[PDB]
RNA sequence: CAACCAUCAAGCCCUGGGCUUGUGUUGGGGACCCGCGGCUGCUCGCGGGCCCUGAAAAGCAGUGGCGGGCUCGCUGGCGGGUGCCAGCCGUAAAACCC
């Protein structure tokens, strides 16, 4: 219902366009840790799964 | 306030709420008696049963009127009823 | 639709206080000197919303213009996703009208008694058709664009 | 970039069957009411008084 | 001059003839109307065509009127694509369509006294349809003396 | 006291029913 | 501006009616009541927006026309069918003699060259009659309580009564009475 | 003509789907 | 009307039904719930009525009822469903006192017009009672008000309609009935549950139930004639000037013809 | 967009049980059985029986007229038409209305 942020976004579109290590990489810069920044993306990538199922 | 209170009512369609609100109003439509007390009033204004006989002129002669006359919306027939007994 | 919803939920607004103590005082006499389960609309944002969660409530009307949003932003997606039927109506002081107060949020309708059986699934297959499918195709969007003639000149010199 | 995108319900697209809480319903909403039942004893009891 | 075709399914009983005149000139001139009824006993089958005179005003009168819930009947007002139009879709337009008492008819040529000449006839329809009834008869094992 | 049913038929004056002694 | 709601429901109203038209057409017009006439003081209350033929013609011989009009008649054969015919519309009963008292009494208006003045004096009121019997507005109450040969001429005369709009207050005996105080 | 007609199909569909009143 | 041949006649129709009945169904392809002997029985054999004129009566038109002298209803696990003008309450009270082992058994549901109108206004709601209960006794009262209650589905279409009770001794429902006592009221519910209903149709054919398979010819034979004599004698006009065909018929067979 | 038939009547038999006059019912579909009218005939109507059906839905509208309205002429009168009547009946005509 809320949608998703900036960075969220960001990151987004670049899973979509396939550049995991930048998306990893913006996602370190914009949270601090490692770890958050892996798991943020995995929530973003199952979102992705999801909407392509739902398509 | 409680013409406010029954226009509250009416306005959303609380049928019985307004019913005990005009249970309250004592409304002299349906009462045939003063909406008001005027007792003290009265009292004050005439110190004396005698002064009371004394207006008795007005007050028989407009009650007589008033018995005679139909009824209006001001002057309800229950009213005009009672002022006849 | 507003109408003949508000129909129905006025043929089961709430006992009002008046006539609840009335009850209960012919009850109390009744003891001095044999009923089924009541009926009547739902009212309250976590009561309806945990009917819906639960999925006891058959019908769910929602007021536009509740003064904080955040209290129903989630309300019509959850009621999507759980499947109940649910509207968006004018008034959260028509909501308050039909329960006995000065507003509510959301109001819920969950079983009716036998006699309105048909007009409640009559009701539900109007609303579910006639509303959300018009206003399920376009509703996925962003809203405005509503820029009168000073403001199109004022883009235009900016 | 599409600056303000269409909404994805990739969530709500699913309809869920079933109720999200597994909890017991309590004795409460198929038995009359107690509050009630002790207002009426109490009316009673207010009655008798006078 | 385009005529808009709209056809309405759904219909509550009563809204039909003059009911869809006076309500959808209300909204705009109406050229043809026509509520399909049944010819053996007069009553609408609960479906009509009207045909506006402009195709904008008729699509404006499907929105407007398409999803209504009117005395528990959801009426479905919905444009007829000018592809199709059939020709012969307003015959009977504009016209009564009259509840015709065929049983009462029926019952009373029945009353009326026939001539010899029509009385020898269906005696005859009469027994051959007997000597057929005979025939299909005796497989099950009875045989009618009369 | 004055009763009803006499005074809807017409007793007017008739229908009053005076009684000296309460 | 009008709505699909009110043509289906006028419809509706104009069909049934029109179905207990032709019942009681076809039906003897007989009404469970003694077969000597009576007095009855009808008054006709809003019903229906639209009337069908028939009502509307026994509406005009009646003059019902403005709102909240009465007027007295007599109980017999032909009016008791009319009154049957036009019973959703018409609410009639016994009067009494102190309610058509003040009726004419409070309210009460000659009919001359069309014209409606009030019943100020008697000697409009024998102007206008005269030579019928007629000696007063109180020989008028006693006709029409007492119904005599003249009473059709009375009908006439009289203007009907047009009675004030209650706030609250088929066929009965006698709670016209009630009724008539109510809008009097 | 056309306009003319339009807006009174126009004013009609409000009419029905919010109403006269106010 | 000759006895002997309307014996045979129904002896040969009924072992017709019989051996229709027996044999298998051609896909080789077996039921649960239909044993043979219950798909024999439950199966209504009647008779036709076809007349040379218009029956234009009113009141000939009327359902009415014929005392058979065997009891046309089954009485082996149908429900009877009676229709009330008023208390509600009161008729369930008195259903609840009165008679334990028949009334019981055959009285499946009893409802006031007034909650009859309130719950079944739905054509679901009329079909599932149509549906449901198996044959239905009202009063005077309320026969002329169903044709509006219930609708086409309920009373134009099926031969199973309500049967004219009478619940008159000889207004504020809530102080009391006026209903005729208890016992009589049983009698005439027992009168009106085997009491054979004849409808007529306003054309010149009509079709009377006369009884069900299971039973024997005899029982079929005495049947028919009495309901022969009491419907040329009561209720159809120019009694034997007007008289024509009765036609014997099965579920779905031919029928077997006498002349009159 | 409420409710609003007689929640019992009137007349009868053989006076105690009943009988009689009290018209009223959504529309469809099935590759099911029967009766009567017609069709030279297939078939079509009317009436039944057995099923499916959210108060569901995509032309198939066909049988004769009285009056009334909108008309075309001759002299307010008379004669031919009408996918016209929120009016009637059933083959005539009447009724209604004014």
């Amino acid at each position: 219902v809320a949608g998703l942020a900036p960075y969220e976004r960001r990151v987004i579109e670049l899973l979509r366009n396939g550049k995991d290590k930048r998306a990893r990489k913006f996602s370190k810069k914009k949270l601090g840790t490692f770890g958050r920044a892996k798991r943020k993306c995995e929530e973003l990538q199952r979102i992705i799964a999801e909407s392509r199922r739902a398509h | 306030a409680l013409e406010k209170k029954i226009s509250r009512a009416l306005g959303r369609g609380d049928v019985s709420n307004a019913a005990r609100l005009e249970r309250n109003a004592n409304l002299p439509e349906k009462t045939g008696k003063p909406r008001y007390t005027l007792n003290h009033i009265i009292r004050e204004r005439y110190p004396t049963f005698q002064d009371a006989l004394r207006d008795l002129d007005d007050c028989l002669s407009m009650l007589f009127l008033f018995a005679n006359l139909p009824s209006t919306t001001a002057v309800p027939a229950k009213m005009i009823a009672r002022c006849e007994r | 639709l507003a109408a003949q919803a508000f129909k129905l939920l006025n043929k089961y607004r709430p006992e009002t206080k008046q006539e609840k103590k009335e009850r209960l005082l012919r009850e109390a006499t009744a003891i001095k000197e044999v009923s089924k389960k009541p009926y009547t609309v739902k009212y309250g944002l976590n009561h309806v919303v945990g009917l819906i969660e639960n999925k006891k409530a058959s019908l769910v009307l929602i007021a536009n213009d509740v003064d904080p949003i955040e209290l129903v932003v989630f309300l019509p997606a959850l009621c999507r996703k759980m499947g109940i039927p649910y509207a968006i109506i004018k008034g959260k002081a028509r909501l308050g009208t039909l329960v006995h107060k000065k507003t509510a949020a959301v109001v819920a309708i969950t079983e009716v008694r036998s006699e309105d059986k048909n007009e409640l699934a009559k009701l539900i297959s109007a609303v579910k058709e006639g509303y959300l499918e018009k206003v399920e195709d376009t509703r996925k969007r962003w809203g405005g664009g509503i820029m009168g003639f000073k403001a199109q000149k004022r883009e235009e010199k900016r | 970039e599409d600056p303000y995108p269409d909404t994805v319900e990739w969530f709500t697209s699913v309809e869920e069957k079933m109720p999200l809480s597994a909890a017991p319903e309590p004795k409460r909403r198929f038995i009359p009411s107690k509050n009630e039942a002790k207002q009426i004893m109490k009316l009673v009891r207010a009655i008798r008084e006078g | 001059s385009q005529p808009g075709v709209m056809y309405i399914a759904r219909l509550p009983h009563g809204f039909y003839e003059h009911e869809l005149r006076g309500y959808f000139s209300q909204f705009g001139e109406i050229t043809r109307l026509r509520v399909v009824r049944n010819k053996k006993t007069g009553a609408s089958r609960h479906r009509a065509f009207i045909e506006f005179a402009d195709a904008e005003v008729a699509d404006i009168a499907a929105r407007t009127m398409d999803k209504y819930l009117l005395f528990g009947h959801i009426l479905t007002c919905k444009i007829v694509p000018p592809a199709q139009v059939h020709p012969d879709l307003f015959k009977g337009a504009n016209r009564r369509f009259k509840v015709v008492p065929w049983n009462k008819m029926a019952g009373r040529q029945l009353e009326r006294p026939l001539s010899e000449s029509q009385w020898q006839v269906k005696v005859a329809k009469e027994e051959q349809r007997r000597a057929a009834r005979a025939e299909k008869l005796k497989e099950m094992g009875y045989e009618f003396e009369a | 006291k004055f009763d009803q049913v006499k005074d809807d038929q017409g007793a007017e004056l008739a229908a009053f029913s005076l009684e000296g002694l309460n | 501006f009008k709505r699909a709601e009110k043509y289906v429901k006028e419809y509706r109203e104009q069909e049934r009616e029109k179905i207990r038209l032709a019942r009681i057409a076809k039906q003897q017009g007989s009404f469970h009541i003694p077969a000597e006439a009576k007095l009855v003081f009808v008054i006709r209350i809003k019903g229906i927006n639209k009337i069908p033929p028939k009502p509307r013609k026994i509406l005009q011989l009646l003059r019902l026309r403005q709102i909240n009009n009465g007027v007295f008649v007599k109980v017999t054969k032909a009016t008791a069918e009319m009154i049957k015919i036009v019973e959703p519309w018409v609410a009639y009963g016994y009067p009494n003699l102190k309610s058509v008292r003040e009726l004419i009494y409070k309210r009460g208006y000659g009919k001359v060259n069309g014209q409606r003045i009030p019943l100020t004096d008697n000697a409009i009121i024998e102007e206008n009659l005269g030579k019928y019997g007629i000696i007063c507005i109180e020989d008028l109450i006693h006709e029409i309580f007492t119904v005599g040969p003249n009473f059709k001429q009375a009908a006439n005369f009289l203007w009907p009564f047009k009675l004030s709009n209650p706030n609250g207050g088929g066929n009965r005996e006698e709670h016209i009475n009630a009724l008539i105080r109510a809008m009097n | 003509s056309k306009a003319a007609k339009g807006a009174q199909a126009k004013k009609a569909a409000q009419a029905a789907l919010k109403g006269v009143h106010s | 009307v000759d006895p002997d041949q309307t014996l045979k006649a129904c002896k040969a129709l009924l072992a017709h039904i019989k051996k229709a009945a027996a044999a298998p169904r051609p896909d080789g392809k077996q039921n649960l719930l239909a044993d043979e002997e219950s798909t024999v029985a439950e199966t209504p054999i009647w008779l036709t009525l076809t007349t040379k004129k218009h029956i234009h009566d009113s009141h000939r038109l009327q359902p009415g009822k014929i005392i058979l002298p065997h009891p046309l209803n089954t009485s082996e696990e149908i429900s009877v469903c009676l229709i009330t003008a008023d208390p509600q309450r009161f008729y369930k009270n008195a259903v609840a006192d009165e008679f334990p082992e028949d009334l019981r058994a055959k009285i499946g549901r009893v409802i006031d017009i007034s909650h009859l109108k309130a719950k079944f206004k739905a054509y679901e709601a009329q079909r599932k009672l149509f549906s449901e209960h198996d044959v239905f006794l009202a009063d005077t009262r309320i026969i002329n008000r169903l044709p509006k209650a219930l609708g086409k589905t309920f009373y134009k279409t099926t031969t199973k309609r309500p049967i004219p009770v009478v619940l008159m001794a000889q207004r504020d429902p809530l102080e009391n009935a006026n209903a005729r006592p208890i016992p009589e009221i049983v009698a005439e519910i027992r009168k009106a549950i085997g009491a054979a209903l004849v409808h007529l149709s306003p054309s010149t054919n009509t079709a009377i139930k006369v009884g069900y398979a299971n039973w024997e010819p005899e029982k079929l034979a005495a049947n028919i004639e009495t309901v022969i004599r009491e419907l040329v004698e009561r209720f159809v006009p120019q009694k034997w000037q007007n008289v024509r065909n009765f036609y014997v018929k099965g579920p779905e067979t031919a029928a077997l013809p006498i002349y009159q």
